[PDB]
């Protein structure tokens, strides 16, 4: 049958935390120390097969992984959503104020 | 059933339109059966309430408050930013009374089809073939005859 | 000779005996809306879809591809044309020019050389009949105020995507799309603009109410009181000392017009000089100087905005500005 | 499109019955002596 | 060289890099230098689409089409890595660009059929043992096509995936299983191929050029109804340069 | 949205064509949006941007100066729009900033004045011929041209 | 006079179907989502900004 | 197996019978694509007896 | 579409050049009084 | 309602100082931050970067921490991304880019002070329609 | 059907303007 | 397919009725395939004809 999949999505941890693999990078701005330096880092060194995984993007600072560390609680992965990573949109998802 | 079906929009003769012509049953078919009674919940069990449509509005929002109208749960237009959607909120739907008596739905697609017919109010089964019902609301005889004799007059 | 046979063409181009006057605007003015008309009619029962916004979303505005006489319009060119210029060999065929609104183009620049010329052939023909010349100066209002919706408007706000819609729905279209970028509700212009048409239709009733009321009595009781005047007699077929005497009790003596040339002056001068202020109205939010805006302007004691009907206004500019051409912007302001 | 079945002979009866009435008393009316 | 005021308003912006007939040389490839694809670019000239006949036994052709949306469909300053791999063989991985166009042709008749012309995420492979790239050599690969319309976009009655309604709200008391296929949209993601027949070649300066057939689908409306079958033909140009 | 990683060349935007950079009718690159409109636009901002081709996304991608980035700011926040009383911004702004760009002013007082002195040139044009041929004041009663001249039917 | 029912029929089924009757209602939606809470303060409508109606960016 | 006498049409035959084939849209009755007819298609007759 | 755009300019041509030089052919004397203008 | 000391009562430093604005120090900070910051910062969204509003909260969660006057008048003097790793004077109004931000030219120490009161005092009025954009006009 | 219909309505009304202008009652001085 | 559809009745233009309006296709339907040949045989393996 036909379902919404970002609707879908929405019952995933998705729903819950910041997803490494598919939410728009303006989410990085709810956790101190994350925008826009990581968070760049992140959306393109993105997917990840676990929340740890965001700990070896190269060239990380140790300052920058003592951060990522911080904030792995309020992270999460789940499969690429290709609907949610097209058009760019992990960098401007049509969304302002 | 009578008592429930009163407690409807459909039947409410200030929904209809100038040139929606023909019996009520024309828009939203022909009444077969009340499908009972719907309690919104969400995962913690708190009962929510589905905000209903004044009769203003051709549209409405999915919106769902607690007995003290706190918003819990709506249908988002915008997801990206969504808190309350029914996925995220867990909103299930049993039924009491009616055909669906004792029934539970959890698929949150079901589970929003039927928050978008309780905006009406009570929820209905209808026979939407016998006469092509298009779905689309019509006034009651009390609509027409108060139309017609205020322009006359 | 060259001459005469010029001479003969001059004298019946300007002759005051063609059953419709033809005159030198009319050699531009005749081929012009004949082009335009053709075109429009065409457009309108069997173009295809055309994309407005340029953002390949072709609205249907004709007859045959599902619309009635309400829906149905010929829809401006595509904004990605912008201001350009786009005549039919400009197209790589047919088929490219009408999925980008070429029909509109043509349409619209022809009927405006048309009813300019119109006007102009007002002015001509009275000369030639010995009037006063000031018909076309009456006409230059809705000509301006044509001209301010189908050519400055798009000029200000860089495309012919943004002019009038050439159909009922795509008139109002226009018009809740203009209010939400302009509050053009509360501009002034647009106010003096209803006063112009509300009073031109109160004195359109008035006057006609007056002198129907005071018609002298010609006629029988079973015969319409139209047949107690006949075309091109020389007296007057009202009693206008009767018709000012009740309009001058009925308000004051001094406010009613017992001057039937300046009472006829006066209702020239209403409507036509409203219309001229509602079409610069249009013509100068095309430059977005914009309606009077008063959004939060009553604040309490403490820095508290109080509401007032202007913000509930704002509201519904708002819920409209948000709506409209839902697939075209990608950046947050609506600059144009 | 699905339009109302109705509106075509609504249209046709809208038009032909006002019409046709006054075509009825022009020409009768052009009959008269003169 | 032209300038932009040169060229302006000419349709040539929409046509890639063409070069001599003189340029039949060969590009030599040193195995132990890495490579980049410093711009490609991609210029269609013929768009064709699959008849969908009724009988459904007979071969299908790809008919002519017309184009409708102007000079707006070439891909261009498309960059990447090009890889030599163990057999000789370069690999390109296409990393960025202008990558992409919304097309619409339209068929006889009148049927329109837009498409999203595209290479993106395009890795394509010559044959092996390519000490040097010469006008034998050939490009062939696979490439993504995303949905035409990405996931914010409304229908005219405001239903969309990422934003949106979620029903047919002027139809308020409709059943909804009939209007499922309209009002659940869903976003497209299928393969191209697409190959690159290699015709001229500077050895002195790493430019070739060519031409192209693509094939891929195109827009299906987000899920609304079946994508037609849809080929590219035209002309190629790109510039290599070691990295 | 560069700064923050994008693609800005392949980013495609909802309609399929690109959210920042698209192509004019004759294939020209530029920005994209609703300002595809005013790819005609020239200014020494954005200039040394555009090459043979358009914009050229080389130097988009590296060649951006924080002058370009400052102009183009606070040419956005200084757009020609406001209203009668200078409020800044679109027509649902709200007040703070007190703003209506010269442009804006010059352009509507000077439509304004043209548009009246046409009206003035087709009064005194038809007034100075009728005047020259001896009617500006009225149709004389004993010699009325029409009277003169056949019927049109 | 609302709506046009052979409109709505149509636009229902065919997502590329599209008119300025169409557009017009998407801009009353708007409206009516907008507007409501503050014209309308005895209905003690909350809206949470997830279910207003809006297009791209705006 | 759906050819115009299978559609009820009574005057496309006599146009088709004594040469004009082609529709300006770009098809022809033997089903041919792409074709140009010039002003002489089945719309070019129409209008010509319209005038 | 060059065969249509040299008709479009010559039939343009043709009309306003009728509208130039019939306002030139001493249009002030075609009126139905002072006709020594 | 009323504008009362209490109201004017905000945090001078992240170690809880907290410093009470004049009813003057406010409608001058008004008047400053219309001079210089409404034309991205009207009614605490930002124009140019709507992903950053000028909420307490959100302040609160920059690096270094810009909810109070010491971090909103540092900010005003050298500005920063919302994690602290890059100094932005170059493209936002300073007064260490003075320069090329000229209406930052004669600001005072007084003045930093009384727009970042202003900042700080206006959701204590307003509430979420402060930063909220046209969703809360 | 509804398309032939309202070009029907079109038609007969440019048809009365015709007849309107070119055979209307002419205007007569008694 | 074209030669086998002319071998079928509902081509045949003495099979219509005077009050039966339209085109042939809103009868039998818009013709979309040939299903093929169809032979009978019984249970011998005789082939048969349907008359
Ligand atoms: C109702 C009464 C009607 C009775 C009938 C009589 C007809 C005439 C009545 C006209 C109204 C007169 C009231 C004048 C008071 C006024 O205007 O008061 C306003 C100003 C004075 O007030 C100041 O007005 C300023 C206006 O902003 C300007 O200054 C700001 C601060 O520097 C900004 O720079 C801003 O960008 C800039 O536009 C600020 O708001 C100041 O704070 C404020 O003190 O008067 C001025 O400017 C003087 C301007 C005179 C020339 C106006 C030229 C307009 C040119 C465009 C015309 C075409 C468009 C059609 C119009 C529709
Ligand atoms: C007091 C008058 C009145 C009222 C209130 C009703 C009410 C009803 N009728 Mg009944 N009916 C009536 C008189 C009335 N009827 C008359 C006189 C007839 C004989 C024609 C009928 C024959 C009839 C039938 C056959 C049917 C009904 C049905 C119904 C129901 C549906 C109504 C509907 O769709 O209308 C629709 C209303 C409109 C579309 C509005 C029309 C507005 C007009 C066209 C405006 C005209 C404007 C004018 C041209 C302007 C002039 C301008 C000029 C001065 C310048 C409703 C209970 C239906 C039903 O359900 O039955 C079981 C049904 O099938 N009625
Ligand atoms: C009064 C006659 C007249 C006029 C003024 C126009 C005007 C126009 N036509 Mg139309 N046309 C006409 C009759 C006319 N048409 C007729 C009879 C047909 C059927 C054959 C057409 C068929 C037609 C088509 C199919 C198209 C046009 C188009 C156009 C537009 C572009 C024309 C152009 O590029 O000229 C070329 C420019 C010149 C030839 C230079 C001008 C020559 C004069 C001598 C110079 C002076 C001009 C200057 C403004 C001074 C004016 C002086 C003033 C006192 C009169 C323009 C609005 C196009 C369009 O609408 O695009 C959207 C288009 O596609 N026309
Ligand atoms: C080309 C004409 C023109 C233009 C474009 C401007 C533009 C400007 N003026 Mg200047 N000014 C002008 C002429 C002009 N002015 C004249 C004639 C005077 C002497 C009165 C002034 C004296 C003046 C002062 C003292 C000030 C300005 C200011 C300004 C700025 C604010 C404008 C404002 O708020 O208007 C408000 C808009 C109105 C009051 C609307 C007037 C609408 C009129 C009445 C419509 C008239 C229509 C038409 C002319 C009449 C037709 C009648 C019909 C029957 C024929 C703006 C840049 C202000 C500024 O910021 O300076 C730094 C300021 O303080 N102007
Ligand atoms: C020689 C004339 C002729 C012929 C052979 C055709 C043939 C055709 N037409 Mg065309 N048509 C014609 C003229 C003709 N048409 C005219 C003049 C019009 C304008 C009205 C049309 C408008 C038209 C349309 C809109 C359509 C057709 C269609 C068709 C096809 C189906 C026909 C059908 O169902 O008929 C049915 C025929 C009858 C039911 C017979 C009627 C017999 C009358 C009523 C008897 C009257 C008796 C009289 C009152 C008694 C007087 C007694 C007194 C003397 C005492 C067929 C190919 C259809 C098609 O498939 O198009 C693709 C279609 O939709 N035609
Ligand atoms: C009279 C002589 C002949 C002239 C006939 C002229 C007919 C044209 C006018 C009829 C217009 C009807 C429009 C709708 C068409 C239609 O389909 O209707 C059809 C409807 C019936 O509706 C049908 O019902 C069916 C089941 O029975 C089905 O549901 C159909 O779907 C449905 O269309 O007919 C009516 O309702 C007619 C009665 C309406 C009375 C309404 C009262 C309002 C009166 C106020 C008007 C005052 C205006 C003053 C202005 C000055
Ligand atoms: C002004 C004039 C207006 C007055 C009109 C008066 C009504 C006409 C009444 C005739 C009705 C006939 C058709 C039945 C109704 C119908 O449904 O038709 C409908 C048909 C069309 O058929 C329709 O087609 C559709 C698809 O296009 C669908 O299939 C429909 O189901 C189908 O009904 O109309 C016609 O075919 C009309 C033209 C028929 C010409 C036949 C030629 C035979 C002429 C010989 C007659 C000589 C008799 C002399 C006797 C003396
Ligand atoms: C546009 C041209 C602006 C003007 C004028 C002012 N600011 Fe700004 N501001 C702007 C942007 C694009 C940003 C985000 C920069 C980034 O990349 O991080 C900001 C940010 C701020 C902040 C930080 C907000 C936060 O949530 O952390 C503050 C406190 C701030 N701006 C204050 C401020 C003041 C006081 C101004 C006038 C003196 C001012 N800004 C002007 C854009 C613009
Ligand atoms: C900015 C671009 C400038 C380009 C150069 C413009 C040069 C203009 C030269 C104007 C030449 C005028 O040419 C003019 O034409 C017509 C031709 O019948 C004449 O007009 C004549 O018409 C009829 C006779 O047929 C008489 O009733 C009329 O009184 C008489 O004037 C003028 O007497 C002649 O002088
Ligand atoms: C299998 C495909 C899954 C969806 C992947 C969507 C984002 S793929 C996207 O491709 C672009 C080049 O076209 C690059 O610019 C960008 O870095 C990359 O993320
Ligand atoms: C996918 C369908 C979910 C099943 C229950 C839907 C809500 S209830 C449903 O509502 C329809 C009108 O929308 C009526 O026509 C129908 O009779 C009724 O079963
Ligand atoms: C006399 C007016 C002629 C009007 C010509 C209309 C365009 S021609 C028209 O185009 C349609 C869509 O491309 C085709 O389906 C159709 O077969 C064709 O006749
Ligand atoms: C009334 C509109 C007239 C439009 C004229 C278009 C001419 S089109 C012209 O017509 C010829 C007809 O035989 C063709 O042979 C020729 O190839 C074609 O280009
Ligand atoms: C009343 C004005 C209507 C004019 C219509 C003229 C169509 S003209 C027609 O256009 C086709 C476009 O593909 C060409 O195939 C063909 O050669 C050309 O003659
Ligand atoms: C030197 C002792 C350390 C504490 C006093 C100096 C830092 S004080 C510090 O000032 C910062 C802006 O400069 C703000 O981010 C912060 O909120 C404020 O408390
Ligand atoms: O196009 Mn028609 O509308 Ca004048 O704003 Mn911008 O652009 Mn679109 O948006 Mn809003
Ligand atoms: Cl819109
Ligand atoms: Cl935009």
């Amino acid at each position: 049958e036909l379902v919404n999949v970002v609707d879908e999505k929405l019952g995933t941890a998705y729903g819950e935390k910041i997803d490494l693999n598919n939410t728009n990078i303006a989410a990085f701005i709810q956790y101190r120390g994350l925008y826009p330096t990581l968070a760049k880092l992140i959306v393109k060194n993105a997917p990840y097969e676990s929340v740890e995984d965001v700990l070896n993007i190269p060239g990380l600072t140790e300052r920058q992984k003592q951060i990522l560390r911080e904030n792995l609680e309020h992270f999460t992965v789940t499969e690429v959503e290709t609907a949610l990573v097209e058009g760019g949109d992990r960098y401007n998802n049509g969304l302002y104020k | 059933e009578k008592l429930a079906f009163y407690d409807y929009i459909g039947n409410n003769p200030a929904k209809g339109g100038l040139f929606r012509t023909g019996p009520m049953n024309k828009g939203d078919g022909i009444a077969q059966a009340w499908k009972g009674h719907a309690v919104f919940r969400n995962k913690e069990g708190e009962e929510l309430f589905v905000r209903r449509m004044p009769a203003f509005f051709e549209s409405f929002p999915v919106i769902l408050t607690d007995k003290n109208g706190v918003v819990k749960a709506d249908i988002p237009f915008r997801r990206a930013e969504s808190k309350y959607s029914f996925e995220q909120q867990g909103v299930t739907v049993s039924f009491y009374g009616g055909e669906l008596n004792g029934q539970t739905f959890t698929d949150p697609p079901t589970v929003k089809s039927y928050a978008r017919k309780a905006i009406f109010g009570e929820i209905f089964e209808f026979d939407t073939e016998t006469l092509n019902s298009d779905g689309i609301f019509r006034t009651s005889p009390r609509g027409w005859f108060t139309f017609a004799h205020a322009v006359f007059a | 000779q060259t001459a005469n046979l010029w001479e003969r063409f001059c004298d019946w181009i300007t002759s005051t005996e063609n059953r419709l006057y033809i005159g030198w605007f009319g050699v531009i003015m005749i081929p012009t809306l004949l082009a335009a008309t053709i075109c429009f009619v065409i457009a309108f029962i069997a173009a295809p879809p055309v994309d407005i916004d340029g953002i390949r979303e072709p609205v249907s505005g004709s007859l045959l591809y599902g619309n009635n006489i309400i829906t149905a319009a010929v829809v401006p060119s595509s904004n990605a044309i912008g201001l350009h210029l786009y005549p039919i060999w400009d197209a790589a065929s047919l088929d490219e020019w009408l999925y980008n609104g070429g029909p509109y183009q043509l349409i619209i620049f022809h009927f405006l050389i048309g009813i300019f010329c119109y006007m102009g052939r007002e002015w001509e023909l009275s000369y030639r009949l010995g009037m006063r010349p000031w018909i076309p100066v009456a006409f230059s209002a809705p000509v301006a105020a044509a001209t301010a919706v189908l050519l400055i408007y798009p000029i200000g706000q860089g495309s012919f995507s943004d002019g009038l819609m050439l159909g009922i729905s795509g008139t109002f279209n226009f018009m809740i799309v203009f209010q939400a970028e302009h509050n053009i509700l509360m501009h002034p212009f647009h106010m003096l603009g209803v006063a112009g048409v509300f009073g031109g239709a109160l004195f359109a009733a008035m006057h006609g109410s007056l002198v129907t009321s005071s018609l002298i009595r010609e006629t029988t009781e079973t015969e319409s009181t139209n047949y107690g005047y006949k075309f091109g007699q020389e007296e007057e077929t009202y009693n206008i000392v009767a018709a000012h005497g009740y309009f001058g009790r009925l308000i004051f003596q001094y406010a009613s017009f017992n001057n039937s040339r300046s009472l006829h002056f006066f209702l020239a001068a209403w409507p036509v000089v409203g219309i001229w202020f509602a079409a610069l109205g249009i013509s100068t939010m095309a430059f977005n100087l914009n309606g009077f805006n008063f959004n939060h302007s009553v604040v309490d004691a403490q820095g508290n905005v109080i509401n007032t009907w202007a913000d509930i206004i704002n509201r519904a500019n708002i819920g409209i500005e948000v709506m409209h051409e839902r697939n075209a912007h990608n950046f947050p302001l609506d600059l144009a | 499109m699905e339009v109302n079945q109705l509106g075509l002979i609504a249209t046709a009866l809208f038009v032909l019955v006002p019409s046709v009435f006054l075509i009825i008393l022009y020409v009768q009316t052009e009959s008269q002596q003169k | 060289t032209l300038t932009y005021d040169d060229i302006v308003g000419t349709g040539l912006a929409n046509k890639c890099p063409t070069l001599d007939d003189t340029a039949r040389g060969a590009y030599p490839i040193d195995s132990s230098q890495t490579y980049r694809i410093a711009r490609l670019c991609l210029q269609p000239t013929t768009f064709l689409v699959k008849e969908e006949p009724k009988n459904k036994r007979q071969e299908a052709e790809f008919v002519p089409t017309k184009l409708v949306t102007r000079e707006t469909t070439s891909l261009d300053q498309i960059q990447g890595e090009l890889k030599v791999n163990s057999d000789g063989s370069l690999t390109f991985v296409e990393e960025d660009g202008i990558d992409f166009q919304p097309v619409t042709v339209q068929m006889a008749g009148g049927e329109r059929i837009p498409l999203l012309f595209t290479v993106k995420n395009l890795v394509a492979s010559t044959q092996p043992n390519v000490t040097s790239i010469t006008t034998s050599t050939d490009f062939k690969g696979e490439f993504n096509v995303p949905s035409y319309r990405t996931a914010n976009f409304l229908d005219p009655k405001g239903r969309g995936l990422a934003s949106g309604y979620d029903s047919a709200i002027a139809l308020p008391q409709a059943k909804e299983e009939e209007l499922a296929r309209a009002n659940v949209k869903r976003f497209s993601l299928t393969k191209g191929q697409i190959s690159l027949n290699v015709a001229k070649v500077d050895g002195r300066t790493g430019e070739i050029a060519g031409t192209f057939e693509s094939e891929q689908l195109s827009d299906d409306d987000m899920g609304a109804h079946e994508p037609h079958e849809v080929k590219i033909q035209g002309v190629f140009y790109a510039s290599i340069e070691p990295a | 949205d560069q700064k923050l990683g994008a693609n800005v060349g392949s980013a495609q935007g909802p309609t399929g064509l690109g959210k920042y950079l698209m192509r004019s009718p004759t294939g020209e690159i530029i920005f994209g949006g609703e300002t595809m409109r005013f790819w005609d636009f020239r200014g020494p901002w954005l200039e040394p941007l555009r090459g043979p081709n358009g914009l050229d996304l080389n130097k988009i991608k590296n060649d951006i100066q924080p002058w370009q980035e400052r102009r183009a700011a606070e040419y956005m926040t200084h757009a020609p729009l406001g209203s009668l009383n200078s409020v800044g911004g679109v027509a649902t702004e709200i007040n703070s900033v007190n703003f209506v760009s010269p442009r804006s002013w010059l352009a509507t007082s000077h439509f304004v004045l043209a548009f009246f002195f046409l009206v003035g040139h087709l009064w005194h044009a038809g007034r100075a011929r009728a005047a020259a041929a001896g009617f500006e004041k009225g149709i004389d009663r004993e010699s009325e041209p029409v009277l003169s001249m056949p019927s049109l039917d | 006079s609302y709506d046009f029912i052979s409109q709505e029929i149509r636009a229902a089924e065919d997502p590329e179907f599209e008119t300025f009757y169409t557009k017009n209602l998407l801009l009353n939606e708007g409206i009516r989502a907008w507007m409501a809470p503050q014209d309308q303060p005895h209905e003690n409508f909350v809206f949470p900004e997830e279910v207003l109606p809006r297009g791209n960016a705006l | 197996l759906n050819p115009m006498w299978r559609q009820g049409m009574f005057v496309l035959p006599f146009m088709a019978r004594l040469g004009v084939t082609g529709s300006w849209s770009g098809w022809s009755i033997t089903g041919e694509t792409g074709i140009d007819p010039g002003f002489w298609s089945f719309e070019g007759v129409a209008l010509a007896h319209i005038v | 579409m060059e065969t249509l755009k040299i008709t479009v300019y010559i039939v343009v041509t043709f009309f306003v050049l009728l509208f130039v030089f019939g306002f030139l052919s001493g249009d002030p004397a075609r009126n139905p009084k002072r006709k020594d203008l | 309602a009323e504008l009362t000391p209490e109201v004017l009562t905000v945090p001078l430093n992240s170690e809880g100082k907290t410093i009470t604005l004049t009813e003057k120090q406010y409608l001058e900070g008004k008047r400053l931050f219309q001079y210089a910051c409404a034309s991205c910062h009207v009614g605490g969204i930002t124009k140019t970067n709507p992903s950053l509003d000028l909420r307490t909260e959100t302040l609160a969660l920059a690096t270094p921490p810009r909810d109070n006057i010491e971090g909103l008048v540092d900010y005003m003097k050298n500005p920063t991304t919302y994690d602290g790793e890059q100094e932005i004077a170059e493209v936002h109004p300073s007064l260490r880019s003075a320069d090329i931000f000229p209406k930052m030219r004669n600001l005072t120490e007084k003045d930093l002070v009384a727009i970042a009161g202003h900042i700080l005092v206006e959701p204590k009025i307003l509430g979420d329609k402060w930063g909220g954009g046209k969703v809360y006009y | 059907m509804e398309t032939i219909t309202y070009v029907f309505i079109f038609a007969c009304i440019i048809a009365l303007f015709f007849f309107a202008i070119f055979f209307r009652e002419p205007p007569r001085i008694t």
